[PDB]
RNA sequence: GCGGGGUGGAGCAGCCUGGUAGCUCGUCGGGCUCAUAACCCGAAGGUCGUCGGUUCAAAUCCGGCCCCCGCAACCA
RNA sequence: GGUUGCGGCCAUAUCUAGCAGAAAGCACCGUUCCCCGUUCGAUCAACCGUAGUUAAGCUGCUAAGAGCAAUACCGAGUAGUGUAGUGGGAGACCAUACGCGAAACUAUUGUGCUGCAAUCU
RNA sequence: CCUAAGGGGGACUCAUGGAGAACAGAAAUCUCCAGUAGAACAAAAGGGUAAAAGUCCCCUUGAUUUUGAUUUUCAGUGUGAA
RNA sequence: GAGGUAAAGCGAAUGAUUAGAAGUCUUGGGCUUAACUUAUUCUCAAACUUUAAAUAUGUAAGAAGUCCUUGUUGCUUAAUUGAACGUGGACAAUUGAAUGAAGAGCUUUUAGUGGGCCAUUUUUGGUAAGCAGAACUGGCGAUGCGGGAUGA
């Protein structure tokens, strides 16, 4: 009764969209506002901090953007934690703020201005741009690129972002989406934003599911039982993390079990090898064949 | 009466390609241009800002100024019996590189190289380009080849 | 029809012909061709028309569609 | 495995919606919103029409409905009351296409509501969404897509699974 | 080439300036009368020439088409 | 070779219908004290990675598959067209000379390639 | 003609069809699926636009100040507009 | 580089359009009658279109160039990055296609004119016109001479 849709001339007519929208991943939108450079600033690139989250790690990267594909600066992830003294919650808004410091200090020493613009080295949630020094190359810039991430206060984007510019970086921004800021009485609890920096969040949630449901306590805590870190400790393990991303920010690559051919052919393994010509056509004999 | 608004005629020259519509890519913004690149202009419809007159629509011209979102190029347009120079300012949307003259500055150097060369051997070489020449004699052989004659052939309808 | 034809060739201003057609009826294949095609399976009615066979396709649906088609 | 008997296909409720459309504002559409917000435990929202249309004296863009929507354990527990008003009874034609269904009410103190004067009485209709695990892949924004074929649900599972949860006939 | 008209059975309003179709006569039911007219109390009856369009809303505002009645068609 | 993040070109990448998928990754997945957003913790936010699952997403393979892309002693040197003549023809039009040259049609082939970084049985 | 129908940001997706829910029906509101734009964008027509240029929410006044350069019409004068 | 005319196309979008056929009757009539759906079928478009010529059209083919080193600046970069203009050094008659060039550049001043018309081709209104209106080129006007008997 009613003309069926899907034909050859809607197929035909059909402009698919590209193939990084399509899979939901890029705004293009925002990506041209975040890539596109002053025409008269020639071959000067802009860089933009890439902040994504998985279910189990956070990803972030200086990238800038050429005419064959992005070029990746300096990375930092959140599996690199253990390394400083970090071992669960690896999407804490606090390994939010340990990867954006690390991978401050990691870009700040590769371009050899460590001494230079140090951040904010003692660390009590205000919020502080990085200045210029005088006499003295400017900072880093790099613009924050949350992707399709939405803008709430107190996301984890944010805590990257906090991390990076007390890490040295100037990255331009507002306080007003970081957990403190109060919509009425606009202003930010550094207290706040300071105790969220050193998990104090999830510090205070253990004590109150300790006191309360041990149970239920014993199931979400139970790597800080096995570890035997208390409510108590955790402040001190986000300090020593922070002093020890400072002490030695250089990037580490896991020593691989494998080399790359032992990869590949144990992975060619499960790989289903597409039919030939010949093969195809035989087929279709056959199928006639039973047809009869 | 007569209508002559800014985009009369431009039904068909000022249209996105078939199934290419929608959002630029990004090249078009990381392109760099500079003061005596030579530049191609060409409209997007979609973009309403800094768009060329329709006269200019196909034209080829110097860069002569860089601003923020554009660039600044000159055209010469015969205005009766003479050339007028037009400046026109263009969002880079609108403009792309030419590529005879990535060519021509391809033959400079190999042109120098060459010349480089003869000059570390000892002797000359021509740089000059030539025309195509009429073509010298030949031997054909005729090995499995014998030389097989056609004729016209009778008029045959087919309705 | 030929004299048919002659007749409404007057109604008409300038000049036309008469020309009889090769082909198996309003199809555009000719007699011989027409032939070879429906006797080897390849041709079904559709009321006034035909469709023929199609090599390209859904194998399945194809040899439903003519199922007295030889494949050679 | 490519099992359909693996624990990821399993049949649950995603949500029970709750309308009522009077065909007019003020009073009674006030006493609809508190008969929804006492059964349902929250605040509900009004609708408006569409288009002015004289012949049902409703008038374009103006507060004639209300629905609330519930998930969760909360809604099982609704649904099992009103399946008692309907007396674990229903029909084919209930069951829509994708595997979603629902039926009426005539009246909510027939819910287990108590009587008020300030409310009086009201219909309702039930309407519950059915699902499995993983339909956020078609609601999230980043890499949204769409649900593989036979995860999809149906009318012919949806039918089997409330007839051997509820211990109910649905006649065809 | 223009101009007006087209709305209950009849003759007319309402258009303009969108949101309800009003008037007189007529028709039908009952009454008064021996009966009829007059008179008295009641009731029906125009989707607005027609096909579209716009408008949240068309008798109305915006075009095409159909019927009716008219004005202009001059200088040799 | 697999996978992820950010991409370039933007269907050889799309679409339908089946099937398969080790390792890691990704994902679905658990919870609601805290920042936050909702009629609804569904989406958005946050917390745990702890209880589970490859079912779906995702990846690959299959289809005389649709679409798309490419090719050609395919059609066709056809249609059209620049120049020429005191060429032909009542004319509409047509041929010839020196040049250019389609589309539909037909047949066959293919079905993403790739940059930077990280990671993996 | 418009204090938004101007500016910025955000979230969402439109016409239409199919299948379902008391009164409820062709048309009320509620649900899911399909949906390349078949909608919408003040007004003619053409062009343009889908994580938007459409719909809805939040904040606003860049519809401001100074005076040059340029494009169209063109005498390369004026006006209008950009 | 640009273009959307000619041609082409419509079992490709929009619009127009002839004929059956198989379904659907859950949708309205009288096994039908129309509608609807599907695969087909005949024919079209100045104000339709995926495709798409020929002719015509933009630009370049160096000395005001190329390469090396490093000067200026209040602009620009995270920068010792660039941008624009340079010093010093090198590359010589093939200084970077063809053909031509009673030479190239520059200025002032002033006449007449501002009714046109014809031909091939493209083309609009009109039944058409030695009619009316456009496009490119050549002409007549302004021009005799040989030919077309005669004739802008
Ligand atoms: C193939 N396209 C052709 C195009 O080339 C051109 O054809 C001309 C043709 O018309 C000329 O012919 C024309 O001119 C002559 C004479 C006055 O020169 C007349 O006698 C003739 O009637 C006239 N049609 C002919 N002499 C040369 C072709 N190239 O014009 C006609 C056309 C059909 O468009």
């Amino acid at each position: 009764m009613q003309k069926e849709f899907r034909t050859s001339a809607y197929h035909s007519r059909f402009q698919t969209p590209f193939r990084r929208r399509q899979e939901g991943k890029t705004d293009y939108y925002q990506r041209k506002r975040l890539v596109t450079q002053h025409k008269a600033k020639y071959n000067s690139p802009k860089y933009r901090l890439v902040v994504r989250f998985t279910n189990k790690d956070i990803i972030a990267q200086i990238v800038s953007a050429h005419i064959t594909g992005d070029v990746v600066f300096t990375a930092a992830y959140a599996h690199e934690l253990p390394r400083y003294g970090i071992k669960y919650g690896l999407t804490n808004w606090s390994a939010a703020y340990a990867v954006g410091l690390l991978v401050a200090r990691r870009a700040l020493q590769k371009l050899g201005l460590d001494e230079t613009y140090t951040g904010v080295e003692e660390v009590e949630g205000e919020f502080e741009l990085t200045e210029a020094v005088e006499d003295g190359p400017r900072p880093f810039k790099v613009f924050l690129d949350i992707g399709l991430q939405r803008t709430t206060t107190g996301a984890r984007v944010f805590g990257v972002l906090k991390g990076a510019s007390d890490g040295g970086l100037y990255v331009p921004h507002s306080p007003n989406r970081f957990p403190g800021w109060d919509i009425e009485a606009e202003e930010l609890d550094a207290e706040l934003l300071r105790k969220y920096i050193f998990g104090g969040h999830v510090a205070e949630y253990m004590e109150e599911l300790l006191d309360d449901d041990e149970e239920k306590y014993k199931s979400i805590f139970k790597n800080y039982i096995e570890e035997e870190i208390e409510s108590e400790d955790v402040e001190e393990i986000y300090a020593n993390a922070h002093e020890a991303i400072r002490a030695d920010p250089s990037f580490k690559p896991t020593e691989k079990k494998f080399t790359k051919e032992q990869y590949k052919a144990e992975s060619k393994k499960y790989r289903q090898q597409k039919l030939t010509r010949a093969e195809r056509q035989a087929k279709v004999a056959k199928k006639i064949a039973e047809f009869k | 009466g007569k209508s002559r608004g800014y985009r009369s005629g431009t039904r068909y020259a000022f249209q996105r390609d078939f199934k290419k519509h929608g959002a630029i890519p990004l090249s078009t913004y990381l392109k760099v241009y500079k003061v005596g690149d030579i530049v191609d202009i060409k409209a997007n419809g979609s973009i309403q800002k800094g768009m060329p007159h329709k006269y200019y629509h196909g034209k080829t011209g110097i860069v002569y100024n860089v601003t923020k979102s554009s660039v600044g190029v000159i055209i010469n347009k015969v205005v009766g019996n003479r050339y007028i120079e037009k400046r026109v300012n263009l969002r880079v949307e609108h403009v792309k590189h030419s590529a005879c003259r990535q060519e021509f500055l391809n033959r400079v150097k190999s042109n120098a190289a060459k010349k480089r060369e003869a000059k570390a051997n000892g002797e000359t070489v021509y740089l000059k380009r030539q025309a195509a020449k009429p073509r010298g004699s030949r031997i054909i052989s005729t090995e499995g080849n014998i030389p097989q004659t056609l004729a016209p052939v009778a008029y045959e309808t087919f309705i | 029809v030929i004299e048919g034809l002659r007749r409404a060739r007057y109604k008409f201003p300038g000049q036309q012909k008469i020309i009889i057609s090769k082909k198996w009826g309003f199809t555009p294949l000719n007699r011989d061709e027409y032939i070879a095609k429906k006797t080897n399976g390849e041709v079904i009615d559709d009321g006034a028309y035909v469709k023929f066979l199609s090599r390209k396709g859904n194998l399945e649906a194809n040899l439903q569609q003519f199922p007295n088609y030889q494949y050679s | 495995s490519d099992k359909s008997q693996n624990v990821m296909r399993e049949l649950r409720i995603e949500k029970l919606v709750l309308n009522i459309c009077v065909g007019e504002s003020g009073d009674r559409l006030t006493r609809a919103a508190k008969v929804l917000e006492q059964l349902s435990g929250q605040t509900p929202v009004q609708s408006k029409a569409r288009y002015t249309v004289r012949t049902f004296g409703i008038r374009r863009n103006e507060k004639i409905a209300v629905h609330v929507t519930v998930r969760g354990p909360k809604a099982e527990e609704i649904l099992e009351r009103g399946l008692k008003v309907k007396e674990y009874q229903l029909r084919s034609k209930n069951f829509s296409a994708t595997g979603n269904f629902g039926f009426g009410i005539d009246e909510h103190i027939d819910l287990g509501i108590k009587y008020d004067p300030s409310i009086g009485i009201y219909g309702m209709d039930f309407y519950v969404v059915m699902g499995r695990a993983g339909a956020r892949v078609t609601r999230r924004k980043r890499a949204r897509s769409t649900i593989g074929n036979s995860h999809k649900t149906n009318k012919e599972d949806t039918i089997q699974w409330f007839k051997t949860r509820y211990d109910a006939e649905v006649l065809d």
